[PDB]
RNA sequence: AGGAGUUGAAGCUUGGUUCAAAGAACGUAUCAAG
RNA sequence: ACGAGAACAUACGUUCUUUGAACCAAGCUUCAACUCC
């Protein structure tokens, strides 16, 4: 009930505004492609993180136990392997995910196989998505 | 005497009814379908099959249109389904269930959720941009067996009753039972239809039971 | 009375529709193409070709081209494929129903799987670097049996509504089905085209299956 | 109204396109040839030769240097093959379509197989030791029967467009049409082009061939 | 569910970690190329083998039956000669696939026949390439 | 799909148990990597003909081609006799043999799956 | 009189784009009011 | 010999109508069937 990001939790009273300080931090100090100019992550690409937390949020919210079942700890260490593999690609998917930390957090999923749990991973995923697309959108 | 039409609905395609229309995520499926709470396995309300078996059967009694409002249509439909006019009002016949999907065994042993989801979008024709969509739907080949308490009131009438409610029945097999059904979802085929009595017994049986079961 | 337009559609070319759902490998097909979840036979949705036969039929109708939103057709289209417009609201005469892949056997006569991988990439322009992906798609030779509900309600604009199907049909013969179309994929033809009464009998069925059948 | 513009791709030269998913034995072929998976008989990509005529089109239209992302090329290349910029998406007017071979017949009477292996190596310059590879060729004198859907939009740019589509069939004369065709692959020619149209009748579609087929 | 790599056991929830400490035991003491020079295996190399296997993977995810037919654990049996002909090649693959246990892992999958088998496998495959690209 | 005791998948086992039989009490000068390779390069040029065929049954020609690569093989045995002992110890000719009273392109692609992961399991060791 | 040795090597494994839009949001009957 | 007795908050009513998961994109780039005796 209660996720473990650094030096401080984060539970379901702080995700949106963890997310928000996180999104906001991203802002004001961006990252650098090892050229003159800066470089954010796109739209595109954390739809892609976000539809791969999708594709386990649209069956977890229709399961019983409050201890998730194996094939959803599956999928969420493919996950884990899929973030990590895509952030190893591009450094601007790296600066994002290191620093809006998704890869402790789905850790700290990994551990504590609660359903709860992963809902709070799934909702902070949500408002950090929701907070890109608030600040400096290119709609 | 109370009788009751047992039977199955079979899905042919999707049957996508139901939902809170309240939000749920931001990217993931939008408009879920109903299901029973407790289980939360997917769910036929007995709403939904009775409006379309009513509005579908009183389509074809009436013959043609149905331009008029659902307490006045036709004198069957009225005894078969309830009414409520002020001066002329009669109780329905026929108690409709709400229906639980029964064959999630079988859709385990495929190793297959009992539900889908659905990738729609559609294309805004002047600008042609496109506008996804996801809906949850329950998958096709779901099996729902169904319950219906018939509340025999004149024996001089259950045999036109269920000479309609197969003339119902045999409506929705063309029809879809609910939510985006022209898009092509909600194709319901029903079968194992039988009739059996609830206390004591019925003489005259057989000529419902394949009146029905035919 | 309504009617059955029973036919099939035959694959051209490949044909990928749709998104899952599924989770991708990060060395195989992304975006795979769309199935029936209970038997993983690959399917054609039946929004795809509702929405690409309205659009088809809606911009031969309205010589020229079209700009406007689905509820803005002719009455030949709002009445086929239904409308949601404020006041004039018209239910569809037409029911599509999902699509699966119907000639699996004769697929695995040829030894076959039921779909393919097709190998694609793009090339920066100023870099020559190349960008590849891996789509499935369905295999070419892949026959569709449909069936398309048709709700006779007038019977003297019955003749109009089936030269309007056979126009649409005719349409989206040149024309892809989903997918990338353009790149080389979608092109289907329309064979085995009839239309046969669902319960009783109408009365010119026969000027309806000629104006199919040709 | 469309047009359908036929017509008959000559191989001069071996023409090596695609990636399959054969496993290739280690003393045999590696990365061989795309196939029309049904009986997997040699197949070209409409996305190949599509990219091929928009990349040739954007060299001459532009004339000499091309740096830019593909949306941003001349208003003739995005009307005849598309865009995807958010403002201005346009629709295709053509329509490429998967090439399969069509005189297997006229080679079975040369009696020689639709494919070659082609021999290869690589040179280190230092030590001189070699590095060879085999790669899946199909024969030269191959046609390949094809037709692309002109989609009319408006007669004041058909003109224009099918000069065009006759400028893109004579740069790809000059040019390889996929795999390693800078060493020896991929010469084409465009043998007997014709248009007709689908359904109806273009007015002046004379001219059109005229433009077109010399 | 299962897959055995030596006495020590990789299931479904596990993979990653052992992707991770696989990577990190190719790195932090590396192959040595009968040298004092140092040497990794290449991009083009490990993932040619992911192409190894993605080539039966779009056949078996595709797919609906428990046990795997007789035409893909066929093309399972030929992995393994590939992975035994490209070890033979160069000696980097070689101790590249003895470390990350590979031929114990396919050979587990030709031992128990089943479906998520091989998907546990070819998520351990892609794991190891994830974690590869990461560092 | 029996073809003389072994299987679509067991064809890279029996070939590594082959390899290992060679590794150990070898011939006298063992056998080479040019050879082997020969016998691979003619095994597949007669694949690659063979796999872009249409049909499940075998032309004349092909059996032509399976008949020739015996001759040839007899010819190469008859140069070396360290190549006799690694087509003895092999059932290579036996393969052929049944190739012939078979006459089934699924055999003739284990035959081909078989050799591969002889000159794989030859590299291996 | 032909022997050996290379049987493919390197790079990219998807990029960007819209990521639920418009409708209905309870209607009636007793109760009441007249 | 309770401001009590008797009294189903009940009857009627399809979470439904309209909507292509689309658009753009070369399986390609660089390679001598070769060197030695």
């Amino acid at each position: 009930t209660e996720l473990k990001i650094g030096n401080e939790k984060v539970n379901s009273t702080n995700f949106g505004d963890f997310a928000e300080k996180a999104i906001r931090g991203i802002n004001h100090k961006p990252f650098v492609n090892s050229k003159g100019g800066e470089q954010k992550i796109t739209t595109s690409k954390i739809r892609g993180i976000l539809e791969l937390v999708n594709k386990v949020y649209n069956r977890v919210i229709n399961t019983n136990d409050v201890e998730l079942s194996e094939n959803i700890l599956a999928d969420i260490a493919y996950i884990k392997v899929k973030i990590a593999y895509e952030s190893g690609r591009e450094p601007v998917v790296k600066d994002f995910i290191q620093r809006t930390a998704f890869t402790a957090a789905i850790t700290d999923v990994m551990n504590q196989r609660t359903r709860e749990s992963f809902l709070l991973f799934a909702r902070y995923v949500e408002s950090l998505i929701a907070y890109f697309k608030f600040y400096g959108g290119k709609d | 005497m109370k009788l009751v039409i047992e039977g199955t609905i079979v899905l042919k395609t999707g049957m996508h009814i139901g939902g809170s229309s309240d939000f749920s995520a931001i990217g993931a499926v939008a408009s879920p379908v109903v299901r029973d709470t407790l289980t939360r396995l997917p769910l036929i309300p007995g709403s939904s099959l009775k409006g379309k078996m009513r509005y579908l059967l009183a389509k074809e009694l009436n013959n043609g249109i149905l331009l008029n409002e659902p307490n006045n249509d036709q004198d069957e439909i009225l005894r078969l389904f309830g009414s409520s006019e002020k001066d002329k009002i009669r109780r329905a016949r026929l108690k409709f269930n709400d229906i639980k999907l029964s064959n999630l065994a079988e859709l385990e042993t495929f190793n297959v959720s009992s539900t889908e989801v659905k990738f729609e979008n559609t294309i805004n024709r002047k600008t042609a941009v496109a506008n996804p969509r996801q809906i949850e739907r329950v998958i096709a080949g779901s099996k729902f067996d169904f319950e219906i308490f018939y509340n025999l009131d004149d024996i001089k009438e259950v045999e036109k009753d269920f000479e309609n409610i197969k003339q119902g029945f045999d409506l929705l097999e063309f029809d879809y039972l609910g939510g985006h059904g022209t898009r092509g979802s909600g194709r319901i085929a029903f079968e194992n239809l039988s009739v059996i009595t609830a206390v004591g017994n019925f003489e005259k049986i057989n000529t419902l039971n394949e009146i029905l079961g035919a």
